[PDB]
């Protein structure tokens, strides 16, 4: 039987590649993933994690023809007005501040 | 058909010995590859019957299928599997074609006495030992048939009346007209579907009147079939 | 729901072809004679839009199928099995019995269904005969009337 | 079409039909399977008024696709998605019915091993006359001789 | 002769795309299906395996 | 004993999609005239295209393994037809 | 003039598809003849042809391939007039029914529910409607058509910046010429929206072909 | 997918050579059919085929061209199930026969030494254990085929550095490429081992034709 896994284990593989040939200001997302056969749940069970004004999820999708990908960018930051409302900005100024 | 007479006349090789080659007659034992159609039909047949004699079907099926001679064969009716005193002898009747028989009447074919004979024998290689077989010639009875006619208006009366004798000829004595078509083997002769026949001729108006009469029984009435012995062939004589 | 009567159809094509074992089987035959089935499964997007509805919908995919169902006789789909049995028993040079007129109808069906299955055992004990065992001679008296 | 002159050149076609079902009986059964859809609850409208407009009957349409001629490209498009449909399905139907002839041709011929018979040759009989300079003339076995 | 892996949300079009990028003449959904004896255009499920040939 | 590689041609496909198109035309050409890949009605009837095309290649399998039942029911000592209905039983009494 | 634009350009099913079924016709309420009925309540001579062509101009502009076959009157409507209208499309061998409104110059009215079928965009709205579904389509969502779309969820996720937008532009550029034909695009605009940072505009001005 | 890859790769004799011999079949013991068997025993008649199904999946395993004719059960466990096979491979005319357990869902296991005959490789390690035996011959070695071979012979007692490094990796590179079309070489990672430094430590990493 396939055995199921968490998707972390595989964005962090994608955000330290990311850093190399990006850049750390670049974001993560719309990223195919690799060794991963289909995702537990469909993206049509997906439509309440998502609040442009609230706490929000990551969504890992699939596509016709695209592969199963990240979906989003949002840290767990709620705030309208907050600065680091997005994973890359994050990393950039801890980058900058290191 | 055959190869026709006179058809060989030299050889394929040139040889300057050989004067012209006579052939005063046609082939024979010839045979064209099955079709698809007759493959199924001899299959069905075959998985029937499995080549052995049990049956009046599987009598009359195996004898035409051997025999080229059959136009029909017939077996005794149904109110003789009734009688208690059991039967000896299973008695048929063969109608032969009239290109194969053995006398000079079209109509009334008979075969040769020695070709029963060799019918008789074997089918009787395919039956139970407690079974005999025998198989004759049949017994033609006349059915006169007169009718009252009124004739498409220019066509003279003589001339019609002689070319609805051929057509029922044929209708009703099909052994005779070279065995073309299937008709019914000389059981009864029904006096309206015969009615209907006769109005279909393109020479004939209405009937009239129609009647029936055997050849030692009294004339029937409107409506008044004829039937035959077991033993019996009708036949329509004017 | 306009495209579930497509669906629909191209269901019960695939349905059709999957009973192609039963429809032309020489023995065990089934009740149904055109094959027919649900388009959709269940948790699905189209199984919930069509939740209400299904019931009757199925009802009468199984009364356009079934030869004999809970009103009865189905009369086409009598005609039609008829027609498939005359078909199967024109393979062993046979032919189907004339419809019945004053007997049963589900008794009828039975004794064409049987003399189609039982036809190696008929003809080839076609005159055989043993104690406490119905003669082949008495079944085909019974499957021709 | 193409697709039936390809499969009656390898299937003997016969008189039985697996689905003999016509145009006409599935639009019978389209307007009974549309009956019970429901276009809303509010009216009494169902999607068999949809697919047959009005005073509508199956034998109607029938004729007309038929004949397209008689519609003179004035159909509406939702019937001619209809008739298109139908018209698809006419390959699946043609092929299904040549099963009953593979069926019964599997039987006999690899099951039961039969094979149709073969022509048989006829037997002829010659008379040779030889030309007046020969006395004696030996035509030996397997001589040919040619009949056009 | 060419092998891919069948991931979520395929179709045989689409696999037949990619399936038949490397070879020289390409594949048609038709003749992938017949190769890999598919009881359906869909008769697939994510992580399998199918082939083309040329 | 399939039909594939005979009809392979008649079950694409763009072969149907064209038989379709010819009869919109036919039937209602002066009020459907946009029949390219954009038009709504297009994509319905181009999926229902590609579901017949589906059903026309299910017919087109091997004819032994389209009389071949599930496994849970294929009966013990019999093959595609029965055991009695061999050779051995219909040609011989 | 939008005849002139619907042939050129074609006319097709609308998007998103929609459906519609018409009224009910009472037909146990028509059963008179509206000539006979106006003749009969001794109408003027001249109103008959005024009447006429006001009913055969109200329905050519409901649908100009009609031809009037027959016409009645509603009996529960004895002097406002319900009439059913009997018409043929064109030389063909179909007929359809139509209510209507007649007031007695003559005005005639169409019952607003009586088409049922699909909705259809002609001319102009055809081919903006085309580009629209272009947009909304991403590559390999079509079956048997996985070129087809426009593609720009490639996009997204990305830095705003003037790479990303000269990049949103230019692939929009190639991507109408390709998959449509009729549509000449004149000019594309990107811009950050204010209120919202993270999401861009576009707009998109299109021109159709020879209309000059 | 082993099936697959087998087909496509091909299969052969596994290296190096070993050689096996099965166990003497007692067939003294097996003189009772076992469908007879277990009707005899009053088991459900679904249960038998459920019996058959079980016996054909294994066997399917053991030899996927096996056609099983006959099955039978030994004497000497009468109710743990000891079962002669018989079976065909293919259309052949060849008979083999082998032991088995039955357990009464019901399993089926095969006896562990029962194949006689030597050891093949199939797919993938097909092709990784033809290129172990190139690097393992030297040119010259073969009888016929003189060039076959890799030739590493030739890089020792060579002073280790950057050279010998480079040398090393593009010799296998050109080898490989001509002795070995099915597979493609990836990476070669040429170190010296720290605790024997006068060995090399070279890592090659290969992927199959067509894989992606």
């Amino acid at each position: 039987n396939p055995i199921v896994l968490s998707p972390t284990a595989a964005v962090a593989a994608v955000i330290q590649r990311n850093d190399n040939q990006q850049g750390v200001w670049t974001a993560p997302a719309n990223i195919a993933l690799s060794k991963v056969i289909s995702p537990v749940r469909a993206y049509i069970e997906a439509n309440a994690l998502f609040n442009p004004d609230g706490t929000s999820l990551n969504l890992v999708r699939s596509f016709p023809g695209k592969g199963i990908r990240i979906w989003g960018c949002r840290t767990l930051e709620n705030t309208h007005d907050s600065p680091w409302s997005y994973i890359q900005t994050r990393r950039l100024v801890s980058y900058i501040e290191a | 058909n055959g190869l026709p007479a006179d058809s060989i006349t030299q050889p394929v090789n040139a040889l300057v010995a050989i004067d012209s080659i006579n052939q005063p007659w046609v082939s024979w034992n010839g045979r064209p590859e099955e079709t698809e159609q007759a493959f199924l039909t001899r299959v069905s047949a075959r998985l029937s019957h499995r080549n052995r004699v049990l049956s009046w079907d599987n009598i009359v099926t195996l004898l035409k299928e051997q025999f080229v001679s059959l136009f029909d064969v017939k077996y005794p009716s149904a109110s003789e599997l009734t009688k208690i005193p059991a039967q000896k002898e299973q008695q048929l009747i063969a109608i032969p074609d009239s290109r194969y028989k053995d006398n000079d009447d079209a109509l009334r074919p008979i075969l040769n006495p020695a070709r029963l004979a060799e019918m008789v024998d074997w089918i009787s290689q395919l039956s139970s030992p407690w079974t005999t077989l025998k198989i004759n010639n049949p017994t033609y009875v006349d059915v006169l048939i007169s009718y009252q006619l009124v004739f498409v208006t220019g066509i003279n009366p003589d001339y019609g009346r002689h070319q609805l004798q051929q057509e029922l000829s044929r209708k009703y004595m099909p052994w005779a007209e070279d065995s073309a078509i299937g008709v019914t083997t000389g059981n009864r002769i029904d006096y309206y579907p015969l009615l209907a026949t006769i109005q279909q001729s393109p020479l004939v108006e209405r009937v009239t009147n129609l009647t029936l009469k055997k050849s030692s029984q009294t004339a029937g009435a409107v409506g008044d079939s004829v039937e035959a012995a077991d033993n019996e062939v009708l036949i329509l004589v004017w | 729901q306009f495209m579930l009567p497509f669906e629909q159809m191209l269901a019960n094509g695939c349905a059709e072809l999957a009973l192609l074992p039963k429809l032309l089987a020489f023995k065990q035959r089934g009740n149904t004679v055109y094959g027919t089935q649900w388009p959709f499964k269940a948790n699905t997007v189209g199984q919930q839009v069509h939740q209400e509805i299904m019931p009757d919908l199925i009802k009468q995919l199984n009364n356009d199928s079934q030869i004999n169902s809970d009103d009865g006789i189905h009369s086409q789909n009598y005609t039609k099995e008829l027609s498939i049995l005359n078909y199967l028993l024109e393979y062993f040079g046979t032919h189907r019995a004339a419809r019945p007129l004053t007997l049963d109808s589900l008794d009828f069906l039975s004794t064409q269904r049987g003399y189609l299955a039982q036809q190696p055992e008929l003809t080839y004990q076609r005159n055989n005969i043993r104690i406490d065992k119905v003669s082949a001679l008495q079944k085909r008296i019974a499957a021709r009337l | 079409a193409e697709l039936d002159n390809k499969l009656s050149a390898i299937v003997p076609d016969t008189v039985f039909k697996l689905d003999e079902r016509s145009t006409l009986d599935i639009l019978n059964w389209l307007k009974a399977y549309a009956e019970k859809i429901p276009f809303d609850q509010d009216k009494n409208q169902f999607w068999d008024s949809f697919y047959f407009i009005q005073e509508n009957t199956p034998e109607e349409l029938e004729d007309i696709y038929q004949h397209a001629n008689k519609a003179d490209g004035l159909l509406p498009p939702h019937q001619a998605f209809v008739f298109a449909f139908l018209k698809l399905l006419e390959t699946s139907n043609r092929l299904l019915n040549t099963f009953p002839a593979r069926h019964r041709d599997l039987y006999y011929r690899e099951l039961l091993g039969l094979s149709p018979r073969k022509a048989q040759a006829d037997s002829v009989a010659l008379g040779i006359t030889l030309n007046t300079d020969n006395a004696e003339y030996l035509i030996p076995k397997g001589t040919l001789f040619d009949a056009g | 002769v060419t092998t891919v892996s069948v991931t979520d949300m395929l179709t045989l079009p689409l696999i037949a795309l990619g399936a038949g990028a490397s070879l020289a003449s390409g594949i048609d959904y038709l003749s992938l299906a017949w190769q890999n004896d598919l009881d359906n255009l869909d008769d697939f499920t994510p992580g399998q395996t199918l082939q083309a040939q040329e | 004993d399939a039909l594939f590689p005979i009809v392979k041609d008649d079950i694409a496909f763009e072969t149907l999609l064209t038989q379709a198109k010819t009869v919109i035309e036919q039937q209602s050409g002066q009020l459907w005239s946009n029949t390219e890949e954009n038009d709504p009605g297009i994509t319905l009837l181009e999926a229902c295209c590609y579901g017949a095309s589906d059903l026309a290649y299910r017919h087109s399998l091997p004819l032994r393994d389209l009389l071949t039942p599930e496994k849970q029911e294929q009966t013990l000592g019999d093959g595609i037809f029965p055991q009695e209905f061999g050779p051995q039983q219909m040609l011989t009494c | 003039t939008n005849k002139i634009l619907a042939d050129i350009y074609g006319r097709g099913w609308a998007f998103p598809p929609q459906f519609f079924i018409g009224e009910r016709i009472p037909y146990e309420d028509y059963s008179s003849d509206l000539n006979k009925y106006l003749s009969e309540k001794k109408i003027e001579a001249e109103q008959i042809v005024k009447i006429q062509a006001c009913i055969k101009e109200s329905v050519m502009c409901y649908d100009f391939h009609a031809k009037i076959t027959s016409t009645q009157v509603s009996k529960q409507t004895n002097l406002p007039l319900n009439i059913l209208v009997t018409y043929t499309l064109g030389d063909s061998e179909i007929s359809q029914k139509i209510q209507g409104v007649l007031r007695v110059p003559p005005q005639f009215s169409i019952k607003d529910n009586s088409r049922t079928g699909i909705a259809i965009a002609e001319g102009t709205q055809n081919v903006l409607q085309s580009i629209n579904i272009l947009f909304l389509t991403e590559p390999g969502e079509r079956i048997m058509r996985e070129d087809y779309g426009c593609g720009l969820n490639d996009y997204l996720f990305a830095n705003i910046s003037d790479e990303l937008m000269t990049d949103i532009q230019t692939h929009i550029e190639e991507r109408v010429l390709r998959y449509e034909p009729r549509a000449e695009i004149t000019s594309i605009q990107v811009n950050q929206r204010t209120n919202l940072p993270s999401t861009l505009h576009v707009q998109v001005t299109y021109a159709l072909r020879g209309s000059d």
